């Protein structure tokens, strides 16, 4: 049969049940013999949700029958059989009412059956506040007990409230799972017929909480589709009245998922075999997202700040990576965690770090990718005992002790990136520590997707955006941190560019990454735009209100303290100076790195210093409003190498300077200001002949 | 009289015609009076010189055979077929041009592969290799293989994976196997020639055979080699009807099927000396509009509005506001040549394929594709300077639609109702679920053009409406689909206001209007495509499905090749313009009752709009039946 005659069936056989149940009653207890529930004000609430009308007596409940009549219209067209689904739910009720005319306590422990308003009124609350996500409607029979009491604790353990029904009962007591409402987990009877006992307390969140009133069925079943975050698990064999049942769990928006196989319809009928899959298929087929998220050591926000250290990697020590790429084939493209190279337990006294991760889900953009390189840092910061700086090719991790005393893995990095990626990349949804894949793998898929992502802007100017960025993702430490994003000025920490911040709008529309409109031009040598001040200073809440892009002493753009390089003045020098987070030795201005650190970011507006990544060393608007990268006076030999040729070209666009790097004086040649200014005549830098900086 | 359009922006300037004393397809419909009935019969043979002979259509009186001894069926099959051999042939034609164009892309080359993916898919199916090669020797080879299946004589021809075994074997066992494109038009007219086929079963067979060579091939080959140059369509606005053209803008309107010179001329609109040409000449900008399938294909893959279907083209130029019509091959009215000289418009013809007395030509350079297309639009900018804004009217009626939905934009939209725990992602299980499942009643595809003898868009808008209400989605092409974006069907609010409720709901979870357009009729392949994918996704053949297809108010010799390549794919197909096959018994009962016997399917012609729905349905609960779904 098709799916619609099957539930034509069940509700003929749930009415036919209806039929005979109400003539036990007539006979036994007579047409006057009252019919209630305990301890309700909405008598049937399921006829009170669709008629209005209260039943009170048995000749009442008789007369209900033609409800469940009404409701049954054998045409095969969708809302015909969502309304066989409701005769099926009116007919179970009438089932149970005349239970509990024919016995005044029908049911007994471990069972409950009817559920009393006062639990309605203690169980709608949490519900409306999330803190139950959802109402697990458990039915049927499982293969076995381990499998039953396996679904069901797990359900439990995310605070969903667990509703049995049949042999499921038997399986959850013997496979020992802890059953109470305080538990979370209510048996509520073995019959099929008893499944209603939830469906009440959502028609009575609907009329309490919702302030629906009775016949107002719509209204209702909107209402439980929209606000009650309910779902039906169906197990073992299902009868023509357990779909026909399954049915009316539709028709108040409720999805149901067997393991049997049904003409499924998409997210309202489904089939899952996999047992070990069932729960996340479930929490996803009615969109409850839990806030919990496979690694023995703490993970969280918390761990995001930061003993030494079992096993470095990256950094200026040894060659480590990151790169997410999304391609649909050349590899397994699965959950597959895999570490190719020698593990960290090797290790005996304080590497490569390889991080390739591939995704092709649906809805996946090629330039959405950049957006992941980024979160990357934030998982694997979150790892207790775990730091990671540094953008995608230049990238610095140092792994605990204490982590590797916890007995952490690389397999728990594989796990958090995945299972990570799933939770926020949703909707749009291999490590290698030997040295010889590490080498092939760098140039083989990331350097190809950078350089073809640093070419996006590697041509293109300010001279023709509408709108910038404006990012508070740093605002974690630093309160009155908002990071603009120019595809000249970079983000500081260097990954989130003007593109991955627009990126980062589409995928996330309430994120960090918010459009500016670039409106009311006052200086374009210094860079002040009146929206981007204003914007400014609702993220910073009245702390900056004035700002300046392109200039470091004027009103300057306020540092976080994820920046790679720092760059100081130096007024005796005419210029300024500049540090990476590699350099370890003092500088001209007499401070280390972490000291000049310590001086820029914090979020506040340090005028003299500022924080940059290694890009905008280049860049024409690097302190342009104070002569441009021809005040760069010194600079560390590390630095200096790495942006020659593209600092060299750039100083010929504007000083014709042709080996600028040749001027720039370096811990080679000196580091005291007396011995470094004396560098700087002999030569001939541009910085002794330009105006005064201060 | 009877009512001459539907839409009110066509009857607002037919009244401005009249007033402007000029002639339309309605006034020349209204001129041939009573029309021929051995010609509409389809009784009437010009096949050689002892002709012309016609024959009685009622059996027992009149003239029984022609001079050669050919009986009426013998007569009307022949006519047919010769229909379903042009049909073919434009079709043909228009695919052949772009698999010579896939020939000559290059890197830094006006034509390029848009669409890698797609290619290296494509390139599966003719069997050419995609590793480690160039993706412009890839796209030689795959256009060398594809302009093999137009005249192989040796060999067997390449057809798509969609199309289930089960249907190549039942074609093979019928003998109606696909041979090269070009070999089978020939067979047809040569079967046709005096002396030849007096055989109506015979000859409906072969004309089965040629047709196949149109779907699941030339159409399906142009297609597929439009989407790997041009970009493969997906979600898109629009906007549809004569209201979108702008009284103080350009209006350059492109007619046609071709698609390479509309896709350069709107890459032409962009070249920044002909954007400041236009603010010279005094205008607000270019404003590009498109009629018929070539303004589908454009609309499809840049949103360039439609500015109507085929019975409105000589309307758009009545408006007073097209500066430049330019046309290539297939339904180009011949009267714009003449109407064009009552206005400033300038009518120019493209095609050597196709050449109109009395209209400026301006041969389409395929050497130098933009190049060329910038010198037409040149022509085109500059007339602006010519208008008379005193006569203009533009009635202020336009409607907002969404298109652009391909096989592969359908497979990506159903991908947001699959858990990612349970269904396969890209594929079209969750179509096939819904249909199995009864949510989805079938799914019907409304096609075909505009004619006279049917009140303009009546036919389409009745039949659509009506099928949507009793929940089977609907799928649109060519005039159809143009004629669903005037009236507002193609919107996501159409669901509420006009869909039965399986459909509606399934509208609201995948987030689709309830009638989707698959482009221009090239693009019918893409309904073959579809259908053929849930078949062999369900282990049946395409006979099995709830499928059916109409063809409201046809007129062109394609439709026939549709109609008649869409009943040998097993799919049921409506007219709602009776062919001429009425003199030809036999005929009438091979193409409306035997045909089921061969291929799963037949022919329905049924001129009410709501007694077509009625059947449809029954028929498709008749398949659902059969099949126990
Ligand atoms: S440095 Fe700037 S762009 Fe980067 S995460 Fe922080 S606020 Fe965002
Ligand atoms: S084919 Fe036969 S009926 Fe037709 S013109 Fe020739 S001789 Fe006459
Ligand atoms: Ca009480
Ligand atoms: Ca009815
Ligand atoms: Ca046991
Ligand atoms: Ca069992
Ligand atoms: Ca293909
Ligand atoms: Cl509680
Ligand atoms: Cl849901
Ligand atoms: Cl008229
Ligand atoms: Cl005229
Ligand atoms: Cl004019
Ligand atoms: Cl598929
Ligand atoms: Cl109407
Ligand atoms: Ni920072
Ligand atoms: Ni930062």
């Amino acid at each position: 049969m098709n799916l619609f005659q099957t539930v034509f069936t069940g509700s003929k056989q749930a009415l036919a049940a209806a039929e005979g149940i109400v003539k036990q009653a007539v006979d036994e207890k007579g047409r006057d013999y009252k019919v209630a529930f305990p301890d309700t004000a909405y008598s049937l609430p399921v006829i009170f949700a669709a008629t209005g009308k209260k039943i009170t007596n048995v000749g009442e409940l008789e007369g209900a029958l033609d409800i469940v009549r009404s409701l049954i219209v054998e045409e095969e067209m969708l809302d015909k059989l969502l309304n066989s689904g409701l005769a099926t739910a009116v007919a179970a009720e009438i089932i149970e009412a005349a239970k509990y005319v024919l016995s005044d306590a029908p049911y007994a422990e471990p069972c409950v059956g009817f559920i009393s308003d006062p639990i309605i009124r203690s169980l709608g609350v949490p519900l409306v506040t999330g803190d139950i996500p959802g109402v697990a409607v458990i039915l049927g029979e499982c293969p076995d007990s381990e499998t039953a009491a396996k679904i069901i604790k797990d359900y439990q353990s995310k605070g969903l409230l667990t509703c049995l029904v049949g042999k499921v009962i038997d399986q959850a007591i013997e496979g020992k799972v802890k059953m109470g409402l305080d538990l979370r987990v209510i048996p509520l009877g073995y019959d099929v017929t008893s499944v209603i006992h939830v469906v009440t307390i959502a028609i009575r969140a609907a009329l309490i909480f919702g302030g629906i009133k009775g016949g107002q069925l719509n209204d209702i079943l909107k209402y439980t589709a929209e606000r009650v975050p309910a779902f039906v698990n169906a197990f073992g064999p299902l009868s023509e009245l357990v779909v026909s049942a399954g049915a009316g769990a539709i028709a108040l928006g409720f999805p149901v998922l067997t393991d049997q196989v049904v003409p499924e319809v998409p997210t309202l009928l489904l089939t899952q075999k996999d047992y070990d899959k069932m729960v996340k298929t479930s929490l996803e087929a009615r969109n409850i997202k839990i806030k919990i998220t496979p690694i023995p050591v703490s993970f969280a926000a918390a761990f995001e700040g930061e003993n030494d250290m079992l096993a470095e990697f990256g950094g200026n020590k040894t060659k480590a990576w990151e790169l997410v790429m999304c391609a649909d084939q050349g590899e397994v493209e699965d959950h597959k965690i895999e570490v190719i190279g020698p593990d960290i337990d090797t290790i005996d006294k304080a590497m490569p770090l390889g991080m390739l991760i591939k995704v092709s889900g649906t809805n996946m953009q090629k330039d959405f990718e950049p957006v992941l390189e980024r979160r990357l840092h934030y998982f694997l910061n979150y790892i207790e005992g775990v730091m990671h700086v540094g953008q995608r090719n230049l990238t610095w991790v140092r792994i605990g002790k204490e982590a590797f005393e916890k007995g952490f893995r690389l397999k728990h990095f594989g796990e958090v990136i995945y299972a990570k990626m799933l939770d926020e990349f949703g909707s749009v949804v291999t490590i290698i520590t030997d040295p010889g894949k590490a080498e092939e793998l760098e140039g083989k898929y990331a350097v190809p997707r950078y350089k073809e992502r640093d070419a996006r802007l590697e041509s293109l100017v300010d001279e023709k955006v509408d709108t910038f960025y404006s990012c508070n993702l740093c605002q974690s430490f630093a309160p009155a941190h908002v990071c603009i994003v120019t595809p000249e000025r970079l983000g500081l920490c260097g990954a989130v560019s003007w593109l991955d911040a627009k990126a980062t709008l589409e995928l996330n529309p309430t994120g960090p990454c918010q459009a500016v409109p670039k409106e009311g031009v006052v200086d374009e040598n210094l860079g002040i735009w009146e929206k981007v001040n204003e914007t400014v200073s609702k993220i910073s809440q009245g702390a900056v209100t004035s700002v300046t892009l392109y200039s470091i002493l004027q009103d300057p753009m306020t540092s976080c303290g994820c920046f790679e390089c720092i760059t100081g003045i130096m007024p005796e020098a005419n210029g300024v100076v500049m540090v990476n987070r590699e350099f370890g030795a003092t500088t001209p201005l007499g401070m280390t790195f972490g000291e000049l650190a310590s001086m820029t970011g914090g979020g506040v507006q340090t005028p003299g210093f500022m924080g940059h990544g290694r890009q905008f060393i280049a860049s024409k608007k690097f302190m342009k409003g104070e002569g441009g990268l021809g005040r760069i006076v010194w600079m560390p030999k590390e630095l200096k190498d790495f942006v020659a040729e593209k600092l060299n070209k750039t100083a010929k666009e504007l000083y014709n300077i042709d080996n600028f790097a040749d001027m720039i004086c370096d811990e080679t040649i000196a580091t005291e200001s007396e011995e470094v200014v004396k560098f700087l005549e002999e030569k001939g830098h541009p910085a002794l002949k330009m105006d005064p900086i201060m | 009289e009877k009512a001459k359009s539907i839409d009110q922006a066509t009857l607002q300037l037919l009244d401005k015609a009249k007033q402007d004393g000029v002639e339309t397809v309605w006034d020349r419909k209204a001129d041939m009076k009573v029309q021929c009935g051995f010609g509409s019969a389809g009784v009437c043979c010009r096949n050689c010189s002892m002709g012309p002979c016609r024959v009685s259509p009622v059996p027992g009186k009149g003239v029984e055979r022609g001079i050669c001894g050919a009986t009426a069926d013998v007569i009307v099959s022949r006519n047919f077929a010769r229909m379903v051999a042009a049909g073919t042939a434009a079709h043909s034609d228009h695919g052949r041009s772009i698999a010579l164009s896939l020939y000559h892309t290059s890197k830094d080359g006006d034509i390029k592969v848009k669409d890698e993916n797609k290619l290296k898919e494509v390139a599966k199916s003719f069997n050419v290799e995609t590793e480690g090669r160039d993706i412009y020797d890839i796209a030689h080879d795959v256009a060398k293989e594809g302009l093999s299946n137009y005249g192989k004589q040796l060999g067997e021809v390449t057809l798509p994976p969609s199309l289930p075994e089960k249907r190549k074997e039942l074609w093979r066992k019928l003998g109606v196997y696909p041979r090269a494109v070009d070999r089978e038009i020939a067979a047809v007219m040569h079967s046709t020639h005096i002396g030849c086929n007096a055989d109506a079963e015979a000859m409906i067979k072969m004309s089965m055979r040629c047709s196949l060579t149109d779907g699941w091939m030339g159409s399906f080959m142009g297609t597929e080699f439009s989407d790997i140059m041009f970009g493969t369509p997906h979600s898109i606005d629009t906007e549809a009807n004569l209201g979108v053209l702008e009284k103080n803008s350009v209006n350059v309107v492109l007619h046609g099927h071709e698609p390479l010179l509309s896709e350069m001329v709107v890459e032409a609109a962009s070249d920044p000396e002909l954007v400041e040409l236009a603010k010279s000449v005094g205008a607000d900008g270019i404003n590009l509009c498109g009629m018929c399938c070539t303004g589908n294909e454009v609309s499809m893959r840049h949103g360039i509005k439609i500015a109507g279907n085929f019975m409105q083209q000589e309307l758009a130029v009545v408006t007073g506001a097209v500066d430049g019509l330019i046309v290539d091959v297939q339904c180009i009215m011949p009267a714009l040549a003449k109407l064009s000289k009552s206005y400033h418009t300038k009518f120019i013809t493209t095609s050597p394929k196709a050449h109109i007395t009395d209209s400026i030509y301006m041969e389409f350079d395929e050497e130098n594709p933009l190049d060329s297309a910038k010198k037409i639009l040149k022509e085109a900018i500059l007339n602006f300077k010519n208008r008379d804004q005193s006569k203009v009217m533009i009635p202020e009626l336009k409607c907002k639609a969404i298109l652009g939905y391909s096989v592969e934009e359908i497979i990506n939209k159903l991908d947001k109702v699959v858990n990612t725990q349970i269904g396969p992602m890209q594929t079209v299980k969750p179509l096939a679920d819904v249909l199995v499942s009864g949510v989805l009643r079938g799914a019907a595809a409304v096609v075909g053009c505009n004619n006279p003898k049917v009140v303009q868009d009546s036919a389409h808008i009745e039949t659509i409406k009506g099928l949507i209400k009793n929940d089977v989605i609907v799928v649109v092409t060519g005039c159809a689909a143009q004629a669903a974006a005037k009236y507002g069907l193609l919107q996501k609010e159409a669901a509420e206001k006009y869909a039965g409720p399986g459909l509606a709901t399934v509208c609201k979870l995948v987030d689709i209007p309830p009638v989707l357009h698959m482009g221009s009729c090239v693009d019918i392949s893409r309904i073959l495509d579809l259908v053929g994918r849930v078949a062999n996704l369900l282990g049946v053949d395409m006979s099995d499905l709830p499928v059916a297809g109409v063809a409201p108010e046809w007129m062109s010799e394609k439709a026939v090749a549709i109609g008649t390549y869409v009943v040998t794919s097993g799919i049921d197909t409506w007219l709602g313009v009776a062919p001429p096959v009425t003199g030809g018994p036999e005929v009438v009962d091979i193409l409306t009752n035997k045909m089921e016997d061969w291929v799963g399917a037949k022919f329905f012609i049924e001129t009410d709009p709501h007694k077509a729905v009625e059947q449809i349905v029954n028929r498709m609960n008749e398949k659902r039946k059969k099949l126990g779904i």
